[PDB]
């Protein structure tokens, strides 16, 4: 088996259109769980007044994805955002999507809600059949395959609170086994029906204060939050940017439990973690940071933390840093794994760990936190090195865990040819896209790899992207240039002067 | 290109004609109706 | 081990599937207690949760048990829980 690497990532998490804003919020210590009433009247049915929500759900470029207006109005917002996020993820890795056309890339998508389908299927007298092809759960992956022309598997997993990480595990297995050269792993969740929140509140899995206080004495529950993420898993040969390497992925169910189906278990999670880190051949002393589920439940937190302590903290001297991305944004049920993965990858790229929030005093039922073996990252801590681990556990008992080896590639040694002027070319749907690409190219004119990746994703036909531009970087002069590309292939002629 | 705005399901789009329950049980506010009996019938 | 209150708030698919899974194990001549604690996995293909729509249509009367019984991911998680399977539990939803 070859290596599996993560090439590109994109998403639209709470109070963050792109991942850059997500990181600015994570490291800036800004609570991304607002209390407004965009989705519905606050406090309706006694639901918590705070939830994680996106900035806008009404935006989708229909023309580029070949969706007519009638179809777009009946398409699930999850799908509309996921198409764009997937395209951004593919380009984020410096890979022109045209290359992946006709290959065996497989789309695995974790979804838990289909609330849009009910809304559009409530009036039999005046309901359109398009909604079946736009809101059906399977279409969340089949639509992506149809547009991007992927011949690989197209599955829409459903395991709760762990669907996205299960999809990542399945994609990792598919690539590792030689079945696919690349994969698109996505996780979507949108809060649209208050009745689901009422159900969760009745079960007792929601916090009245609406704040997920991970690893904290006053941990009541968790706050619902929406988000969309997508990751491009690929083998080594294809990858142009490598965020990390998937050293091993696994899964397993709790089994029978006297307490109940929804009661988390710790022995099973410990077994899963130990099995992964034994099969991969990675010693526990090499771990540096584990992204715990950290939903803030008064029962789940002790189980998960003590399982981690038993599995990894047995015979290691230095403490293990543990953090949860759910104190910063909330808890996107089906997308919990991918949000934590995005936070981890961003922290590794920027060389700093995103601080947790709402951490004042450690839970007295967790000896490791007091003993000092486990350290909650409540301040920006520079990364020293080592491996990482992400675990997402659903409330049905579906456990997942991953081990990541970060990218220790240093900047290249300066070379004589680096001083020669270089050319950057960009294409986009509107002039603002070309402007932003050219400005980014100018900002980092000394980073050759960034320019090369930008140039490798700029060969999009004029029909899809009718705006193009260029900017000779590092020259004696010359600003950016932008103009619309006339349609139709144009012949190229040569004339040799005498 | 995000010039156009598309449909997004609203809160009221999902399920959630006054109906009055008449109960004569002593624990209910309407217990006083027991005293309105005519021809040996409430 | 499903109490009467939760039996009413459970998807018919889940109940029929529990019965059919027990029947399938026995038809193979293998006692179900032989597979307890093993890495047996449960995969299910579902493309509908209309019971959840029927049970979550009254905000003032719904019981939280519906989520634990009618949720899509529980169609496999319930089987793994009862039969004590430690392997994967997934709910594929590729149509047809």
């Amino acid at each position: 088996p070859e290596e599996v690497v993560i090439a590109g990532m994109s998403g639209k998490l709470p109070e963050s259109e792109n991942l850059q804003e997500f990181w600015d919020n994570l490291i800036g210590g800004v609570d991304m769980v607002t209390d407004d009433d965009r989705r519905w009247k606050a406090g309706l049915y006694g639901l918590p007044r705070r939830s994680g929500k996106l900035k806008d759900l009404s935006r989708f470029d229909a023309s580029f994805f070949g969706v007519h207006p009638k179809q777009a109005h009946t398409m699930d917002p999850q799908l509309r955002l996921l198409l764009e996020v997937t395209y951004e993820a593919i380009v984020d890795g410096g890979i022109n999507p045209d290359s992946l056309r006709g290959t065996h890339t497989g789309v695995w998508v974790g979804v838990s809600g289909s609330e849009t389908s009910e809304a559009l299927s409530r009036d039999p007298e005046t309901l359109v059949g398009y909604s079946m092809v736009g809101c059906q759960r399977a279409m969340m992956a089949n639509r992506l395959s149809f547009f991007f022309d992927f011949r690989g598997p197209s599955i829409a997993l459903d395991t709760a609170c762990s669907s996205s990480l299960m999809a990542l595990q399945n994609a990792y297995q598919a690539i590792h086994s030689g079945q696919c050269p690349a994969a698109i792993v996505g996780g979507i969740n949108v809060l649209l029906k208050p009745n689901t929140s009422v159900q969760f509140l009745r079960l007792g899995m929601l916090s009245p204060e609406g704040t997920c206080k991970a690893f904290d004495t006053a941990g009541n529950g968790y706050c619902r939050s929406e988000g969309v993420v997508a990751v491009l898993l690929t083998k080594k040969s294809l990858a142009r940017r490598v965020y990390a390497t998937i050293l091993n992925a696994g899964t397993n169910t709790d089994g029978f439990k006297e307490q109940g189906v929804t009661f988390p278990s710790g022995d099973i999670q410990e077994q899963l973690i130990r099995s992964l880190y034994q099969s991969a051949g990675v010693a526990p002393e090499s771990f540096e940071y584990i992204e715990a589920h950290g939903t803030g439940t008064k029962v789940g937190d002790p189980q998960e933390l003590n399982g981690i302590t038993r599995a990894l903290c047995a015979t290691r001297q230095e403490p293990l840093l543990i953090g949860s991305t759910k104190s910063n944004m909330g808890h996107p049920e089906p997308a919990s794994g991918l949000a934590a993965l995005a936070k981890v990858l961003l922290s590794l790229e920027h060389g700093l760990w995103a601080p947790n929030l709402h951490f004042h005093s450690p839970n007295p039922e967790i000896p490791a936190l007091l003993d000092g073996r486990l350290q909650v990252v409540d301040q920006p801590l520079p990364v020293r090195g080592g491996n990482v681990g992400i675990n997402s556990f659903g409330f049905g008992g579906s456990n997942v865990h991953i081990i990541l080896r970060p990218n220790t590639q240093p900047p290249p040694a300066p070379a004589p040819h680096a001083t020669l002027p270089r050319l950057l070319r960009a294409s986009g749907r509107t002039p603002e896209a070309v402007q932003k690409l050219l400005e980014q190219g100018l900002r980092h004119s000394q980073d050759l790899a960034f320019l090369s990746m930008l140039n490798d994703i700029a060969a999009v036909p004029a029909t899809a992207m009718p705006f193009r531009g260029y900017a000779v970087l590092g020259g004696e002069r010359g600003g950016p240039e932008v103009q619309q590309v006339p349609a139709g292939e144009r012949p190229l002629w040569f004339i040799c002067s005498g | 290109d995000h010039s156009l705005a598309w449909d997004v399901p609203a809160a009221e789009d999902f399920p959630n004609a006054a109906i009055y329950n008449i109960d004569t049980s002593s624990e209910s506010p309407d217990h006083y109706l027991v005293d309105h009996t005519l021809d040996g019938r409430v």
